[PDB]
């Protein structure tokens, strides 16, 4: 997903 | 309905206490000197900055780098608090990222006000206190970085919000359906509408004599966006006139394509 791809670190914190 | 809105407010307060080590109640006690903990180390000039650098290369850059690392820690605390807002973890992950990308600086400035008075700001988990005048004394443009936050904080603090009010206010801001690039706005607006009803009831019960406090907080949400817009601009000047000046990777990711 485009936002997901551009935010590796925020995604890790959210997961 | 109203009983459920109080259970939601209480859940948010409890989650805020779990997520944020230094609350407004704890900060105000330190600031007014009504705690048993050791007094914070006061940084008011270059000599005191040097003396206290341990209890907390060019000076303005070193202060700006420490600001960054504190901001990174705050992003992580704010993200855990967001994940406690009912409904948030079931949003599309793209939309969770978008809400935090555009919301976390508004929340940082809201929560910074809890650490500020007209004369300075608590730093390093309340173990230090940096004076507003000392921050003003830093060379340009760094000497203007914090002043808009102090101005915001003095007016915001005059509304006398407590941590239970702040927990709901912060949740309302995070669940903003108008952020750019959100894929599914309706579930966000549905969560926010319920949070707004909880915030209205919280302020009616906790501040019964404070007329129009809810409308005043809605307007602070608008003001916080303008603060953040202005802050993003100041940062764009740092990267065009200051070298040795690279943001932490988490902040780079947040700021990229932000406003």
């Amino acid at each position: 997903n485009s936002v997901x791809v551009r935010h590796x670190l925020l995604t890790a914190i959210l997961x | 309905e109203s009983a459920d809105l109080r259970a939601l407010a209480k859940h948010l307060y409890d989650s805020y206490i779990k997520s944020f080590p230094l609350t407004k109640a704890k900060a105000r006690a330190i600031l007014t000197g009504k705690t048993t903990d050791k007094s914070p180390f006061v940084i008011y000039d270059m000599n005191s900055l040097m003396m206290g650098e341990d209890k907390i290369k060019e000076v303005a850059i070193r202060i700006f780098q420490g600001c960054q690392f504190r901001s990174v820690e705050a992003v992580q605390e704010i993200t855990e608090y967001a994940k406690s807002i009912p409904g948030f973890v079931n949003l599309d992950l793209n939309d969770q990222v978008t809400l935090l990308k555009y919301g976390v600086h508004e929340i940082i400035y809201t929560m910074l006000a809890s650490l500020m008075n007209k004369d300075g700001v608590l730093i390093s988990e309340g173990q230090g206190f940096m004076t507003r005048e000392f921050l003003k004394s830093l060379r340009k443009p760094f000497g203007d970085f914090m002043e808009p936050k102090f101005e915001f904080a003095v007016k915001f603090n005059a509304l006398e919000l407590d941590d239970s009010d702040l927990a709901i206010f912060i949740a309302v801001i995070i669940l903003s359906g108008d952020r750019p690039g959100l894929l599914n706005v309706k579930p966000i607006e549905d969560i926010q509408d319920n949070l707004l009803q909880a915030l209205e009831l919280q302020l009616k019960l906790n501040h019964p004599e404070s007329s129009q406090l809810f409308a005043k907080l809605l307007q602070k949400m608008t003001d916080l966006r303008q603060i953040v817009t202005e802050h993003v601009q100041l940062l764009q000047v740092i990267k065009k006139t200051e070298t040795d000046m690279s943001l932490h990777p988490l902040l780079q990711e947040i700021y990229k394509d932000l406003y």
